[PDB]
């Protein structure tokens, strides 16, 4: 069918403000997880998170507009600006050329978007009445306002789409973009996943279901995917961004080619609202469907690997079953140890990370591997990055509601 | 007195300046929000809210409709 | 490409608990707007809404699980149960047959999902700390839990996708399901748009930007699309659901066939975060791309028509422009007078309404047409339904962020 | 007092029954939540919270972790 390439990338997370600084720190096995300081978490059972402390919103938008955008959108406007410039597509005004604008869209993803803004205006309304609800509340908080602000910022007028499938949103935003190009609804798609939920009701929500790690004393050992001492995820904030283009278009305009899109898979467990399907059954089907569609040898897997008991175990089971045996599973790592699990943004961050691993022949490690889990018996690239050339990479994402998405990119 | 009036006008200039992200230079009594200050439906109503916060006011909804230049807002706050 | 038909439908709104009662009332020009009573709005500037007062969640859910679902999910379960039953797909245990289950997915749409749940738990946390955050908060609130709860109730394990494009989410949810089936990712999809946000911060959010009608002294004349005395929309709640099915597979099954999918269009304005593009330019392009893809004669248009100044005006201009002239615009009606504008659910509700209008040769009116607007000069089927047979229908949806979606269904 | 203890038992039984749509028939001291009452990881953590909310108490996380049957929960609350 139609062919699709990645021509621009960007990302911002707790280990870097750009994809270059971020990936290096991730491949070195550093860790951006810190103690929450965006809010007073002193009374909370969970006081750590993958916070970005160096991010300045007034660098990506003028000071008047900062109050109109939730933090996840500010992060998205940074990552997309990097990717859009990286792509070389912008004109002299830093805007998409007019003759191309109708055919370039945006596919955005977030699990919940502007939670802190909903929380704040909810409290305003509950303390002072509705007249204290700020006019900029709604458009600062809706998930699709990522595509809203980004499309106005770059003048792209193609399909403007938003995925909100929980912790798989960033991967589904990639796939919906692919589908749109494959069906000739666009020739290019800005893709961006973005999430920033480090706020009281955000941390308390995941604490009250015991989803989060409570290793507060050690923020840099808390997130440990597949380890035997894993005791919950650590919430991270960030955004990742890709530019996708139909292959001939990219060639004609002389594009940088990071990767070619190879295959995808989507499924639902129809089992449980938070727990994974037994044996990762839904994950298995999405992974098989992506592998059958890519028809390439995957040399590296970026796992969802959120540091929970069920995900790491049921994701490991599904990986064996799809590759046949534990010996046939390619090298796997989760980078959630380094930057935390970034929820709706994870799928997008981990596609950028995975393609860069391929580009550089450097496979980042899973950090904090201290005690092998006998039931998690794969090669998780423990602690130290592996220099290895791969020709294709696969990234997995699963969300509450049992929704699964998998993407495979291959070498250009 | 005249000094009190000047203080009130300067406070209004500060709020209108921070909200619309413009210098206190352009916010003159004859300055129009949409034409002269680069505002929009959502910016004017949000500026009006901020004033009802900086100056203990509660402008009723009908008076906010007839607001074209910063002078309207300043004179309403004066009549306070 | 592959052929797509509608084989089951369901809907709930402020004028009925199922599609038969509701459509009858809507075609008769009845109005479900009333005074708000699901919270204390006595101190609010807007005190009217399309509230559903006869809905009992315990009729669709085990009473013990009502607490796990936001009200929008409860409405989605009501509508999807009706459509699934209507489709004849369900087995003796009201679940999808296991050998069809992997190829039937779910496409869900909502603007914000469980806002009242986020508001309530934000307030618990602020007033009494994170130990008062209810454990069922997150999974009651996420937009994609519509697909989560429904896929579990019906045992459908195909692609599980959610659209969060604001007031266009319901229509985009249809389009993502169509795209999924076109690309062979599923043979059937359950589509459902659902929204319930009649809560203090939801009403406060929209009144803060002066988007809501303030005719609280006359709830059943407040919503009046295209009328000269319109003054803002009226918020409604509800859910619409469709079963989409590849054509050969539907005929094999003996399915009933309500309609055939004919075309769609999607675009972004890249203009303003709440106001439409000048001349409804993005709407024009989305409508043009749907009409060019359908290649049929559209005999009825269910307009977005929310009863604000801007939409009704610029939607009318874009309609004229796309059909060529005022005389060449098919009959147009907006049913938001009758049931309110239902935000993320509107596109799903209005696709059901449009298709039923086709099925029964009855075009429902735009009600409360008392004063013609010179700038709004189309045929809006004023005040009383028109008995007229049509062979295709078009439904428009636009959302904050300038995101547009259009779908056309044709007789079959 | 023994009467006070029996009243506390009645209250706990009612709570476990409602939160889990189960009749007071199955809420016996030997009823384990997952096998005998049909609960899950989320229902249990939710039952324990409305216990702390209705009885104005605060079950520390360690004791909550060992809860396997209604008998155990009631005995912990009595020890309080
Ligand atoms: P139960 O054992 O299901 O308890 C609920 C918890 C919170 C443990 C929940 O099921 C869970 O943590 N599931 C793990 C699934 C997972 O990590 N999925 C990825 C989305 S974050
Ligand atoms: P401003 O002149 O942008 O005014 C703000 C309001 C709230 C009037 C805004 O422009 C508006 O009306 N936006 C939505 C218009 C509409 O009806 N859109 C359809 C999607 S709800």
């Amino acid at each position: 069918m139609r062919r699709i390439v990645v021509t621009g990338m960007g990302m911002i997370n707790s280990l870097g403000l750009n994809k270059e600084d971020s990936f290096l720190a991730i491949a070195k096995g550093e860790c951006g997880i810190k103690h929450i300081e965006s809010f007073d978490a002193s009374a909370f059972p969970v006081r750590i998170a993958g916070e970005i402390t160096d991010f300045d919103p007034t660098e990506v938008m003028n000071p008047k507009d900062v109050k109109k955008a939730g933090r996840f959108i500010q992060l998205a406007l940074k990552a997309t600006r990097e990717a859009m410039k990286d792509s070389g597509i912008l004109d002299a005004h830093n805007r998409c050329p007019e003759e191309l604008a109708n055919r370039m869209g945006v596919s955005s993803g977030s699990g919940i978007g502007g939670l802190g803004n909903i929380e704040a205006n909810s409290i305003f309304c509950f303390e002072k009445g509705p007249r204290k609800v700020n006019p900029f509340f709604i458009t600062s908080a809706l998930v699709n306002m990522i595509g809203g602000f980004t499309s106005i910022e770059f003048g792209i007028k193609g399909p403007n789409l938003s995925s909100v499938t929980a912790c798989a949103a960033g991967t589904h935003a990639i796939i919906e973009a692919v589908k749109t190009i494959l069906l000739n609804g666009a020739d290019r798609m800005l893709v961006v996943g973005a999430e920033s939920t480090i706020c009281p009701v955000g941390i308390g929500g995941f604490a009250s279901i015991k989803a989060l790690s409570t290793r507060n004393d050690e923020p840099k050992k808390a997130s440990r995917p597949f380890d035997k001492d894993r005791n919950g995820f650590v919430m991270g904030e960030g955004a990742g961004a890709l530019v996708l283009e139909e292959y001939e278009s990219a060639k004609k305009r002389g594009a940088k080619i990071y990767a070619e899109f190879a295959g995808y898979g989507e499924s639902g467990d129809a089992n449980h609202i938070t727990a994974p399907a037994p044996e990762g059954e839904g994950a298995f089907r999405a992974m098989k469907m992506a592998l059958e569609m890519a028809k390439v040898e995957v040399g590296y897997v970026n796992a969802h690997g959120t540091s929970t008991h069920y995900n790491d175990l049921y994701e490991s089971i599904a990986l064996k079953n799809v590759f046949g045996s534990k010996e046939k599973v390619p090298p796997v790592s989760s980078t959630a140890g380094q930057i935390g699990h970034c929820l709706g943004a994870a799928g997008a961050l981990e596609a950028v990370i995975s393609i860069m691993a391929m580009n550089q022949g450097i496979l980042p490690p899973t950090i904090n591997q201290e005690t092998p889990d006998p039931e998690c018996d794969l090669d998780y690239i423990p602690n130290a990055a592996r220099e290895k050339q791969v020709d294709a990479v696969m990234s997995n994402s699963f969300g509450f509601g049992g929704t699964n998405g998998v993407v495979i990119f291959k070498k250009a | 007195s005249m000094g009190y009036l000047m203080a009130l006008f300067e406070d209004i200039q500060a709020v209108i300046a921070e909200q619309l992200n413009v210098d206190a230079a352009q916010v003159t009594p004859e300055a129009e929000f949409v034409k002269d200050l680069g505002a929009d439906s959502l910016d004017v109503v949000e500026l009006i809210m901020a004033l009802e916060e900086k100056f203990g006011i509660e402008i009723p909804d009908e008076q906010a409709e007839k607001i074209v230049n910063v002078g309207d807002v300043v004179k309403y706050i004066e009549d306070n």
